[PDB]
């Protein structure tokens, strides 16, 4: 992260043990449930590429999934190279933004430049793209297999439905499916409500 | 709460999650045992009226007690207005707070900080906390069998 | 959690892991009890729209409630744009969806300030209110004192329920049992709750 040391030196912070332990705990406890993605995005707020890499390396397993993330970042690193030639301090290449071929001081220089070249935020975007892919991969159940049970309260079914939806996705189609997958009685009610009904109204109707 | 910064000025600080959690747990676990009151007094050090309301509002059960507390606050607010009426001038000093301002219902956070950190300070947090403690005393007495 | 006690620029302190975890846990543990609303409003003290979104997005379970919340946020964003056709923040900027952190800081710390954090928090609370009302298990009309229920316990259930539908004490007296009702009727209007609870003790 960034701070103004002494007069205003623009130096890199630590990442706190509390932050790192909270992150390690989330990963160990929640697997790759979709909520892990916003949590990462908040725990890494203002992070340099080096910090982001530290967080990712401190994971403790999940195999080549990271390697899958590594592949995605390489693709984006290649895309960065396509979009960032030697334009008309240096200009960052894909490997520089990913923290592989840039120095901490260069990263800070880019991030603290006027205008600032947000290499940390661009790298974070690529990491999130990879994590999103992982989450969709690790999704245990298809949205089409969320069907309301014969005796299941509508609210519980909608909870299951949107949990799964979040995993699968990271729309008219979806609400149409939500109604289609309800049980006979509640489906009858939902169909009776007509077009444009909000989720609030749907939940109210089958309560 | 209000706290002293690194240069000894009075500033607003957000109520910590440890403070919030401690108060909720005390109330749940002690119910309205007498020791609730000293704990409240410790937990609310430097609290604004808004902070005091936060603490009261975060209590989930014991809604009979909390309604009694609201009635006692209203009584004390009325008494304040009777005894301290508001006196169109602000050269850097604020308005006189009325009962509802001290209770945090009709005052903004900014106004509360202004009063509390004035020289001399107008202790709206301490005044409200007095009223609250008065109410809690009544509740402790009633709940004692 | 935003403060400016830095140096060159305002310091948005990355919302603490303690704060984020406390909010997630409250929601998981308390379902949508009405005390969730003050708790949220306190945990998000001075928080920027980014921080608010963090809080909401970290909530693993109860996705049904969150979507409802997402709908309410979208409604309020649309209403904002309708009332304020416009840099000046639009509905989606206030919700943190189409604004950058730096823009959010700029608006919040501007002179005059555009308190986008407080506006967004207000919209979220509007949505939470609707959810809490939804999740109220009992109607006020169904709260009547049992023949062997202590009046204190009945009052507790009565005001728990009332808090849930985020009116009159006449219902409180009308639904009390015959003996206690007789005494409360005699105490009149303007008897305090303390006096009423004492009388039926």
């Amino acid at each position: 992260p960034i701070v103004q040391n002494l007069q205003g030196q623009m130096v890199h912070q630590a990442i706190s043990p509390r932050t790192l332990n909270a992150w390690v705990k989330v990963v160990e406890e929640k697997a790759f449930s979709p909520e892990v993605i916003p949590m990462f995005s908040c725990l890494s707020e203002g992070a340099t590429p080096q910090d982001l890499n530290e967080m990712l390396n401190t994971v403790g397993g999940h195999q080549a999934a990271m390697q899958m993330l590594k592949e995605t970042i390489n693709e984006e690193a290649a895309e960065w190279d396509r979009l960032h030639p030697v334009h008309a301090m240096r200009e960052p290449r894909g490997s520089d933004i990913a923290g592989t071929t840039s120095t901490l001081q260069e990263q800070i220089g880019w991030m603290t430049h006027n205008p600032p070249i947000p290499v940390g935020e661009i790298y974070k975007r690529w990491i999130i793209l990879g994590l999103n892919k992982i989450v969709r991969m690790y999704s245990p159940t298809s949205i089409l297999d969320i069907r309301q049970g014969p005796k299941e309260p509508f609210r519980d079914y909608v909870d299951r439905f949107y949990k799964t939806l979040r995993a699968e996705q990271a729309n008219a189609a979806t609400e149409t499916l939500l109604v289609q997958n309800a049980n006979p009685d509640c489906k009858t009610i939902l169909k009776a409500l007509g077009p444009g009904a909000t989720l609030e109204e749907m939940m109210t109707a089958c309560q | 709460p209000i706290v002293q910064n690194l240069q000894g000025q009075m500033v607003h600080q957000c109520i910590s999650p440890r403070t919030l959690n401690a108060w909720v747990k005390v109330v749940e676990e002690k119910a309205f045992s007498p020791e609730v009151i000293p704990m409240f007094s410790e937990l609310s050090e430097g609290a604004t009226p808004q902070d005091l309301n936060t603490m009261l509002n975060t209590v989930g059960g014991h809604q009979a007690a909390m309604q009694m507390l609201k009635e006692t606050i209203n009584e004390e607010a009325a008494e304040w207005d009777r005894l301290h009426p508001v006196h169109p001038i602000a050269p850097g000093q604020m308005r006189e707070p009325r009962g509802s301002d001290i209770a945090g219902t009709t005052s903004t956070l900014q106004e509360q900080i202004g009063w509390m950190t004035h020289n001399p300070p107008i202790p709206v947090g301490e005044i409200y906390k007095r009223w609250i403690i008065l109410g809690l005393n009544k509740i402790v007495r009633m709940y004692s069998k």
